[PDB]
RNA sequence: ACCCCUAUACCUUCUGCAUAAUGAAUUAACUAGAAAUAACUUUGCAAGGAGAGCCAAAGCUAAGACCCCCGAAACCAGACGA
RNA sequence: CCGAGCCUGGUGAUAGCUGGUUGUCCAAGAUAGAAUCUUAGUUCAACUUUAAAUUUGCCCACAGAACCCUCUAAAUCCCCUUGUAAAUUUAACUGUUAGUCCAAAGAGGAACAGCUCUUUGGACACUAGGAAAAAACCUUGUAGAGAGAGUAAAAAAUUUAACACCCAUAGUAGGCCUAAAAGCAGCCACCAAUUAAGAAAGCGUUCAAGCUCAACACCCACUACCUAAAAAAUCCCAAACAUAUAA
RNA sequence: CUCGGAGCAGAACCCAACCUCCGAGCAGUACAUGCUAAGACUUCACCAGUCAAAGCGAACUACUAUACUCAAUUGAUCCAAUAACUUGACCAACGGAACAAGUUACCCUAGGGAUAACAGCGCAAUCCUAUUCUAGAGUCCAUAUCAACAAUAGGGUUUACGACCUCGAUGUUGGAUCAGGACAUCCCGAUGGUGCAGCCGCUAUUAAAGGUUCGUUUGUUCAACGAUUAAAGUCCUACGUGAUCU
């Protein structure tokens, strides 16, 4: 959740090239 | 007028709240035989005792709940030492 | 949008200088509130309009007795611009059953437990 | 009504109108004026 | 401007008396307001605001 | 020759209203008090655990009173008594 | 009595009517809430109730208690009229 | 009185439309939507009312509720405690379902509307005081009598543009360009005489002259370096007041 | 005009506009997409729609195998077809009436200011004016005069917008008659500047006491034209005034 201290645990495309043909 | 000098002497902001010229009887009988008490001042007297009454009932409740949580905490303190014992240690160490 | 007004915790933080103005014991907390409403509940949400009732302060001018626990201030904080809060001071302790019915609730925060209606003779 | 953002300065609601007069910068007054002292 | 906001006699502030809603007086202000802090209203800024 | 157009108080045209002396001392005067509020609430009496089931009794036993209350409706008896004394309506002297 | 102070007729209709929206000169008389289905309440009797029919896994029988007025342009039938 | 006569009858035609709807008193009471030849209406929800059953309702401590994505929003949901007294269920129905302004987050229009459409909240369609009159802003609600009292909101502030004085020779009309360019059309340099004066800052001359500024001298000009107006059509619009202790 | 995704609606749900965008009225693979049954969700009602443990029967000891992949991919009742199973509408006005279009200025009735034309009111996009700015024009020269790109105010005369009062009626052009007022002054008065010699002009300040023509055509307001005049002003007054007239 937003106002969790959890919040943006389960993010993953920073991690990743950014692949957008 | 004069609320607010009234209050800085410790009475009432307004003249007909608590004190002598209020509470006091209006009138007694001409032989001295003192007259019944005022309808009024029968109302504001079981009023005041309702309001003693909860200030001590409030009082008391936040005195017991402070001696419980003292007996839990002291409880919980004296079950820590309990589980310390238990059988000898042995192998290596001996 | 209007919605519910969430007080940060740093506005109930007393300051030093706070206890001097007030004259309030940070180490010695009042045991109770004093609460008086001094504003109407019109004009304001619904959720204010329920506190109010809940706090028995449905008659302006009327003072009423709270306990001073985290539950009831924060019921306090949600109200507190419609409401005088003021501690209540015992300087003859709490009353006891022989004199019940002779206490009053002065101006200045204080329950005496003793109203003869006479001038002091000192 | 009109939007958030106008043009013209829109009209504060008289709640906040005696807000902002209240708030107003106040700057420190000098006991005497230093043009007065050496 | 910060040495305005530092120096200011006056006991009430903006920032102060929105943020802790007194008065109720977020009824009638914005959301934005809590960081605006009377300083903006609408398109317009204004300096002589502490 | 001065004239608002449409109504006066609302509009994007408006009557300009401005804030009197007086008007600025009743703001202060209820932003003071809403200070000390702010100062008398900052000092709890007990904590959170603390204050904790400190009241749970007195309030079990007052919702077990509306409870009776609310289960205690039923029709008044009737009585023999006031059924005869309507039969006075007609009563004469000899 | 007036002079002083206070006070923007009523009904209807509307988000809202002193409204320059509606109706009304006035008096007297006349002129507008009809009932089943269950349910509720109060009696009777009771695994039965009811003065053939009907209902019934506490029901059944009886009573009390709820449902307006005026107005079209029309349509049809049969007469009467150059 | 014929887009098809008149009279009688069917006929008390029908009308989601308009108007009207008769004694006294008190109490509760303003309500998301969905469907509809439906948005001038209805039915079901929602809200409201009555009776009844029995049990939690409201306010809420931690813990907890998403990645993708630019506003890392105000908040909400959940929720014991606590403060409170309501809530759900059962039985029986009606009415409301044509909405106004204000504050706030937005959308449409023109960052127009007393505009239009949603959301959060308030008020109005109920009382009283105040903003002049005043449905929507502010204060305030539970009802009676009094020739008592304390208060709430509650009155508009402001008035602005002076300014230096004095003095000026010279390498040289710098070179180049140019019909001509001489401090002042362009280009390059921007060195030097005199205690003091830029190979020229603003005017001017066809080009030159001519008038100033930056120099010296004199000498305490011993400067502010924050700004700006007005016009409509019946007749201005309370009268007035800068002075006696903030109530 | 029904259905689905995204924004508006940032975080539980919900949430409109003749709001901003993209789509759907299928296709493909299976043939246990067989039967049955706890507990739930639900498009703010209902109808409808959605997920499901266990169990029966299968499959299976390789098969992210057990209510296919997929977002929407769709239609109630009656009725009709059929031995049965089961099927049938772009009923798309998509909660669907089994099957019915124009026209009325020859019109009628019931209402509605809940809703248009008229005027008022709101608003000022449009229109009008002033000022600020100093590019440009005016031989030189920004400010005699004129003025771009822009800026800040004001006016409520135009065209629009809104739908607030009136539809148990607030009577429309233009003219006649009588005019009331505003000044943003056409003429007459008093002044400043000029690229003001004089005579005529241009521009600005001030001034609303007084005045502001007669005719041909056109229903005209206008406009064109003739002859004049010190001048033939701009606007408001329910587009002044029809219980005064046309
Ligand atoms: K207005
Ligand atoms: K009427
Ligand atoms: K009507
Ligand atoms: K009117
Ligand atoms: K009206
Ligand atoms: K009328
Ligand atoms: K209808
Ligand atoms: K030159
Ligand atoms: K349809
Ligand atoms: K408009
Ligand atoms: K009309
Ligand atoms: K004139
Ligand atoms: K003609
Ligand atoms: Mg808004
Ligand atoms: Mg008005
Ligand atoms: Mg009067
Ligand atoms: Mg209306
Ligand atoms: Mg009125
Ligand atoms: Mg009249
Ligand atoms: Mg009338
Ligand atoms: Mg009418
Ligand atoms: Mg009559
Ligand atoms: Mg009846
Ligand atoms: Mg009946
Ligand atoms: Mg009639
Ligand atoms: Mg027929
Ligand atoms: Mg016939
Ligand atoms: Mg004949
Ligand atoms: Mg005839
Ligand atoms: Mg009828
Ligand atoms: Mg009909
Ligand atoms: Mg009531
Ligand atoms: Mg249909
Ligand atoms: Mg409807
Ligand atoms: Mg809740
Ligand atoms: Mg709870
Ligand atoms: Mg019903
Ligand atoms: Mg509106
Ligand atoms: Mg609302
Ligand atoms: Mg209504
Ligand atoms: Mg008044
Ligand atoms: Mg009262
Ligand atoms: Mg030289
Ligand atoms: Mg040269
Ligand atoms: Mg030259
Ligand atoms: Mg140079
Ligand atoms: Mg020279
Ligand atoms: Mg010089
Ligand atoms: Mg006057
Ligand atoms: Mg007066
Ligand atoms: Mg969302
Ligand atoms: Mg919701
Ligand atoms: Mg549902
Ligand atoms: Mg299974
Ligand atoms: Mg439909
Ligand atoms: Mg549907
Ligand atoms: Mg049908
Ligand atoms: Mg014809
Ligand atoms: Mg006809
Ligand atoms: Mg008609
Ligand atoms: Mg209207
Ligand atoms: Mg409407
Ligand atoms: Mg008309
Ligand atoms: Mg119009
Ligand atoms: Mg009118
Ligand atoms: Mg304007
Ligand atoms: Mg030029
Ligand atoms: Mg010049
Ligand atoms: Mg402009
Ligand atoms: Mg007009
Ligand atoms: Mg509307
Ligand atoms: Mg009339
Ligand atoms: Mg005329
Ligand atoms: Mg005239
Ligand atoms: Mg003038
Ligand atoms: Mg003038
Ligand atoms: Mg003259
Ligand atoms: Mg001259
Ligand atoms: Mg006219
Ligand atoms: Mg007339
Ligand atoms: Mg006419």
């Amino acid at each position: 959740y937003k106002t969790k201290p959890t919040h943006g645990i389960g993010k993953y495309k920073h991690l990743i090239k950014a692949e957008e043909p | 007028a004069g609320g607010q000098w009234r209050l800085q002497q410790g009475l009432a902001a307004n003249p007909s709240g608590y004190g002598p010229l209020t509470e006091l009887p209006d009138w007694s009988y001409a032989d001295g035989r003192p007259a019944p008490p005022m309808k009024g001042q029968l109302r504001r007297k079981a009023e005041r005792e309702t309001f003693a009454r909860r200030v001590v009932l409030l009082s008391q409740e936040m005195d017991a709940g402070l001696q419980a949580w003292q007996l839990r905490q002291q409880k919980l303190q004296e079950e820590q030492r309990k589980q310390e014992n238990a059988l000898k240690p042995k192998g290596a160490s001996l | 949008k209007f919605t519910r007004s969430r007080i940060p915790e740093k506005v109930f933080q007393a300051s030093p200088e706070d206890h001097e103005k007030y004259g309030g014991d940070p180490q010695n907390p009042h045991k109770l509130h004093i609460v008086t409403r001094i504003k109407s509940t019109r004009r304001r949400p619904y959720w204010e309009k329920d506190i109010i009732k809940m706090l028995g302060l449905e008659k302006a001018h009327t003072p009423q007795v709270h306990k001073n626990i985290p539950s009831v201030n924060a019921k306090l904080k949600v109200v507190k611009h419609l409401i005088r809060i003021k501690p209540l001071k015992l300087p003859q302790g709490l009353p006891a059953e022989e004199n019940m019915s002779n206490t009053c609730l002065k101006s200045t925060g204080e329950l005496v437990v003793q109203w003869h209606l006479k001038p002091v003779e000192q | 009504g009109s939007k958030a953002v106008t043009r013209h300065r829109r009209v504060m609601h008289f709640q906040r109108q005696k807000l902002m007069a209240v708030t107003e910068y106040i700057p420190p007054k000098p006991a005497i004026h230093p043009s007065c002292l050496p | 401007q910060e040495e305005r906001e530092r120096n200011n006699q006056n006991p009430w502030t903006f920032e102060r008396i929105a943020t802790a809603n007194m008065l109720g007086i977020r009824k009638v202000l914005s959301p934005y307001d809590l960081t605006h802090k009377g300083k903006y209203w609408g398109k317009f800024y204004m300096p002589k605001r502490v | 020759r001065g004239r608002i157009p449409g109504r006066q108080w609302i509009g994007k045209h408006r009557r300009p209203r401005f804030v009197s002396l007086r008007a600025k001392q009743n703001m202060i005067r209820r932003l003071e008090i809403e200070a000390e509020n702010h100062y008398w609430l900052s000092m709890p009496y007990m904590t959170r655990e603390q204050e904790r089931g400190h009241a749970a009794v007195r309030r079990r036993e007052a919702f077990e009173a509306i409870k009776a209350a609310a289960t205690s409706k039923f029709p008044p008896h009737r009585f023999i008594a006031d059924q005869l004394d309507h039969l006075n309506v007609t009563k004469k002297w000899s």
